[PDB]
């Protein structure tokens, strides 16, 4: 019944294009700054797909243009920098701190991908645009005047398999800030963005093919 | 049958889903959905690497954000 499965995947287009719009404001600056803090979980994933899962934020800076190019045509959700500790496999290499005007992150890492890979907890600089999750858990992490310092490996595999520890314990996942009641967004365009989403899925289920 | 996820599935409203208790394995109780998590604490590093709290330790434990367990309430109230 072809008209209907028109029907379907149209709707399945209208929720994704509102799905990009909503994350867009999630990681707007001016809507995520203030909960941009050290030890709060941040999930971080390329554009192109590659899921790096949830890391620690160290800090985060404003982002500065080369001296050759002084308007890059960044977007704001490129403007700033989140450096977080991620786990990267032990096969990934040496983390570059610094970011070039077009990268989001840096050239030669990876995700751990195979088993009986420990991985390595690096500290990785990552845009905005890269962040697909802030939760409402805060490892505790040593600052400046605490004594300690992510510059230490040690402290990092430290840290790094606590966060394996609030995975093992969140059995149905790490739980996320949420835009409304955690974060306040007031966008009276994402609060009706949030409810198009709602109303499509109830019209994308009343669909049979989601059962056939 | 053809499976989608929502993009709201991570947010507090996604608990008044019908079919909530379907999709989410801890249901209600799933500390995933809790409302005790304090955004602003953080959780306890001894409890974490597994050595024992000093005592008055205030960081965020997780007992502080697991939800009461009906058999101990059911019992308390006998009683
Ligand atoms: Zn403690």
């Amino acid at each position: 019944d072809e008209a209907l499965i028109k029907d379907y995947h149209s709707i399945r287009e209208q929720i994704d294009q509102y799905t990009k719009d909503m994350v867009l404001v999630m990681q707007h600056p001016t809507n995520c700054v203030k909960y941009i803090n050290p030890g709060r979980l941040m999930h971080v994933v390329t554009s192109d797909g590659t899921d790096f899962g949830w890391g620690v934020i160290i800090n985060f800076y404003e982002r500065r243009p080369e001296r050759n190019n002084p308007n890059p045509g960044w977007s704001p959700q490129e403007s700033y920098v989140v450096e977080v500790l991620l786990r990267l496999s032990s096969d990934s290499g040496s983390v570059d701190s610094k970011l070039k005007d077009n990268q989001c992150i840096p050239a030669g890492i990876a995700p751990v991908t195979q088993k009986n890979d420990p991985g390595r907890w690096e500290v990785v600089p990552c845009l905005l645009s890269c962040m697909h999750g802030l939760s409402q858990i805060k490892l505790h992490v040593p600052d400046k005047k605490s004594g300690g310092s992510m510059d230490d490996p040690e402290t990092r595999r430290r840290v790094g398999k606590s966060l394996l520890e609030v995975q093992r314990r969140f059995e149905d996942g790490i739980p996320h800030m949420d835009p409304i009641e955690n974060m306040h967004i007031r966008d009276v365009e994402f609060k009706k963005l949030l409810r198009k989403i709602e109303v499509l899925e109830s019209r994308l289920v009343a669909n049979p093919l989601h059962n056939s | 049958a053809l499976s989608y996820s929502s993009p709201l599935r991570f947010f507090r409203n996604f608990r008044f889903h019908p079919e909530f208790t379907r999709l989410v394995a801890g249901g209600w109780r799933s500390l995933t959905y809790s409302s005790r998590i304090d955004p602003d604490k953080e959780m306890c590093p001894y409890e974490l690497e597994g050595t024992q709290c000093p005592s008055g330790c205030s960081f965020q434990h997780f007992v502080d954000i697991t939800p009461a367990a009906d058999e101990r309430i059911l019992l308390e109230l006998s009683g």
